[PDB]
């Protein structure tokens, strides 16, 4: 009944926006910002040491990929 | 099955899996899209592996499916490795073509045990004055030349091939580990401009890769040399075997470079606390068994000049023979720069290399040391202060250090005057002339650059 | 809203969470309501949270206190008014001869010249 | 290390459970949570930045439908505070261990090499209730890896008559 359980979960939350979309692989949100150095948040795709830009124009550099956020 | 990535710190990867099918400790993985190939460390529970990384990590993403092949590390070994440039994971880089052989060997291996312990005493004489008067080499043992940075380990290294290798009629290893490039190309240039090529086989990770290769780098350079001892041919003997490895300590920086990210307490200074551990785990596979015999020479370098550091004061408890090499000595010219009073070897005692070999060297290092002592006091107040037996002593002394000094066929590129090979009979009949005074009519400055004792009367009657 | 509480005092620390909507740049100068005193904002914690410095004494201030915020990093007196008159860092008279006459303000954490 | 941080979330819920005679719905609302929260895509959606705990609060109520109250919002808005919703899952584990141990019930798992007909597993259930508890819970598993005999794994107590016999002749052997 575990299985069904989780079943009767994925109808009674219907699909949950789909995820926001798959939350757009692509994509993050900053969660802390400290001396120059910060977190992002669900940035799937994002392979390491690549230049992530920011929403003024800037750039930063991934230097960890952690199970849950990206540091910068 | 298959994992897949979830984490990317450097060059420490770690890898989920199914609950059933994870790998053991030191299996070898491959990520499916590229050719990075990945070491598991550490085994996280919960179907995690924490690996660390055989080449560049730049690109990778997080879901990456890997799969495994249930075998460590597996290097070719055998004949056809002989005269061929080899990487970390044993693929051939001097685009010959593959290796000719099949035979494969693991990387990971306990040492002999100690049953199988054989130690021999067979005097080798290397040729160079104050190596075959002060610490003198045996057949069979294993060499390292202490030293700060740019002291001169890789030219007394590359002496001491020449007078050995060229005359040796056995196979040869050399090893790089995290060194210059330009180095091993003029290495293998000069192997190939002579015709000794046939005998070498050499494994290059250098100082421009990452942690991984420098780190694994070494085993597979005494796997060959492993294979290359217990070898018999039929109606033959074992052959001898050299192997040169330059800078291992290098082996123990990039072990403390993923130590941390290992998830592990930094120790004393900033080393990580299994160094003494995974230096032994090494060092125990290079002793010589029952079957074959493996002469090693390693340069070992020293942090900030400082012989304290603990990887290098960890590293003496390994070696027969320790060849320690001063700043101030090669600062003040003398070449090679070899300290007299840190030198020492096991085979230096008189059941060994005699009784007049051993009081001449005895004698010498005493007059040296009291020069030592008394160099404070002609520094304060003046060298006439002293007795009349002080300063014979100074000046003998300073005689005795110019001595030391030689040319060698190798350092001719550098100054320019040719090489000198002086046998060992010749050094002991030098010293034991210039202890007993013989010679104190002579000017210090006949003593600098030269070879036998005859050089130095030519010399000075030339001047 | 602007207005965010405090919600952890350590000595000269201070810590302060908005609504995860309105959290202030760095080394934005934060006002506490019902006295004076002013923060200047050093991290951020993330979850609405900002960790500050205070300037000035601490004691008497309790958690759950309503702060509000300037936009601003700190902003001193500056012109010809500010000749021959003594001043804290935050830009008011300790010479006890009454406020500084001018209205012009700048703030103190500005960009250094380029090469240009 | 988990196991160590739910020890206090998963006595207080059985203790008010206990005083509230409710211990039947806080099983069953701790079990569909556990199975919520081990979900990836409900996970993704619950852990998005711009949730306020209120809000996770209300998307767990959702989920879970009925057999909520104030109580069970009230449990998962305190740990939500502490972001420690994660570790649902061991809170449930110890919320069932000691439901279970409070009923003097014991769990018991009967491995064999060959499938097992009603008389067996009753004489077994028999000779084990010699542990003194209410009641086994007998879950039979066949295991064609073993060659003959019954192995017996309650809690961490194993018993073992099973071809580890000839494991443990072997080791006197060599
Ligand atoms: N035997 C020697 N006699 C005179 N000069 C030397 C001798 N060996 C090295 N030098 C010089 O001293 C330095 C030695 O550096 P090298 O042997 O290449 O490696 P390392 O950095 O390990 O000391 C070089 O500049 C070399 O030219
Ligand atoms: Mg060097």
């Amino acid at each position: 009944q575990l299985n069904p359980s989780e079943i009767s979960a994925l109808i009674k939350q219907r699909i949950g926006d789909l995820d926001t979309s798959a939350t757009a692989k692509n994509e993050g949100t900053i969660v802390m910002v400290s001396d120059g150095i910060v977190r992002i948040h669900g940035l799937a795709d994002a392979m390491y040491g690549e230049m992530i830009e920011f929403d003024g124009g800037l750039f930063g550099m991934a230097l960890n990929l952690e199970q849950d956020s990206v540091g910068a | 099955s298959s994992g897949r990535i979830i984490q990317i710190i450097g060059a420490v990867i770690d890898v989920e899996f199914e609950r059933t099918s994870v790998p053991k400790i030191y299996d070898a993985l491959q990520v499916d899209g590229t050719e990075t190939t990945l070491e598991v460390q550490q085994q996280l529970g919960d179907g995690v592996v924490r690996t660390i990384a055989m080449g560049s990590t730049e690109g990778l993403k997080r879901g990456l499916t890997v799969t495994s092949t249930n075998a460590p590390i597996s290097v070719p070994v055998g004949t056809a490795t002989l005269g061929r440039i080899m990487d970390v994971l044993g693929r051939p880089i001097d685009e010959a073509g593959p290796v000719a052989t099949e035979e494969r060997l693991p990387i990971h291996r306990q040492a002999p045990s100690y049953a199988e312990q054989a130690a021999s005493t067979d005097l080798l004489e290397t040729g160079i004055k104050v190596i075959d008067l002060l610490c003198p080499f045996a057949k069979g043992g294993k060499v390292g030349l202490f030293g700060g940075a740019g002291v001169g380990k890789t030219v007394n290294m590359m002496e001491l091939i020449n007078n050995i290798a060229k005359a040796h009629s056995g196979l040869s290893v050399f090893a790089g580990v995290g060194e210059r490039t330009r180095e091993g190309n003029d290495f293998y240039h000069e192997m190939k401009d002579s015709n000794v090529l046939d005998k070498v086989a050499m494994v290059y990770g250098q100082m421009n890769e990452p942690p991984g290769n420098r780190l694994r780098v070494a085993l597979t350079g005494l796997t060959m040399a492993e294979y290359f001892r217990d070898e018999k041919d039929e109606n033959g003997k074992g052959r001898d075997v050299l192997l040169f490895v330059d800078n291992i300590y290098r082996y123990t920086l990039a072990g403390t470079e993923v130590s941390a990210l290992l998830g592990r307490m930094p120790s004393a200074v900033g080393y990580q606390p299994t160094l003494a551990e995974e230096m032994g785990v090494l060092q125990e596979r290079i002793t010589s068994t029952k079957s074959g015999s493996i002469t090693s020479i390693q340069a070992v370098y020293v942090p900030a000049d400082d012989l304290t550091d603990p990887s290098p004061a960890t590293t003496f408890a390994h070696l027969d023979a320790t060849v320690v090499l001063s700043r101030d000595i090669a600062s003040s010219g003398i070449y090679p720069a070899i300290d007299p009073l840190d030198s020492t070897s096991r085979q230096l005692d008189p059941l060994v290399v005699g009784q007049e070999h051993y009081e001449i060297a005895r004698a010498v290092q005493n007059v040296l040391q009291r020069y030592k002592e008394l160099k404070d006091i002609i520094a304060i107040l003046g060298m006439d202060e002293l007795a009349e037996e002080d300063k014979l002593v100074v000046y003998r002394a300073r005689k005795i250090q110019r001595f030391f000094s030689q040319p060698f066929h190798v350092a001719e590129v550098f100054t320019g005057a040719p090489g000198k090979l002086v046998p060992l009979k010749e050094t002991i009949r030098g010293f034991k002339g210039l202890l007993a005074g013989e010679y104190d009519h002579i000017p210090e400055q006949a003593f600098y650059m030269v070879g036998g004792i005859d050089e130095v009367i030519a010399k000075a009657e030339k001047l | 809203m602007s207005s965010g509480r405090i919600i952890q005092i350590i000595g000269a620390v201070i810590d302060v969470e908005f609504e995860r909507t309105s959290v202030p740049k760095i080394y934005d100068a934060l006002q506490v309501d019902g006295t004076e005193t002013t923060l200047e904002v050093q991290q951020q914690l993330g979850d609405g949270v900002v960790r500050t410095i205070a300037m000035g004494s601490t004691e008497g201030l309790k958690r759950g206190l309503t702060v509000t915020s300037t936009n601003a990093p700190i902003s001193v007196p500056v012109g010809t008014a500010t000749l021959g008159r003594i001043m804290d860092v935050l830009g008011r008279p300790i010479d006890e001869a009454g406020p500084v006459a001018t209205e012009e303000r700048l703030p103190i954490h500005r960009q250094a010249p380029s090469y240009a | 290390e988990l196991l160590t941080l739910a020890r206090p979330y998963a006595k207080a819920a059985f203790a008010y459970a206990s005083e509230q005679g409710a211990t039947d719905n806080w099983s069953n609302a701790l079990q569909v949570l556990s199975a919520a929260v081990q979900d990836e895509a409900f996970s993704a959606y619950l852990n998005r930045p711009e949730l306020t705990p209120a809000e996770q609060v209300k998307l767990f109520a959702k989920v879970l439908g009925e057999d909520q109250s104030q109580a069970v919002s009230n449990f998962l808005t305190l740990l939500a505070d502490n972001d420690r919703l994660v570790l649902l899952p061991e809170i449930a584990a110890e919320y069932e261990q000691l439901k279970s141990q409070n009923n003097n019930n014991v769990d018991v798992v009967i491995e064999s090499a060959f499938p097992l007909t009603a008389e067996q597993e009753q004489l077994l259930k028999s000779a084990l209730e010699k542990r003194f508890n209410s009641t086994v819970t007998v879950s039979v598993e066949v295991k064609p890896e073993l060659i003959a005999g019954v192995v017996i794994r309650a809690g961490d107590q194993v018993i073992d008559d099973s071809a580890l016999n000839k494991l443990e002749k072997m080791r006197t052997r060599l």
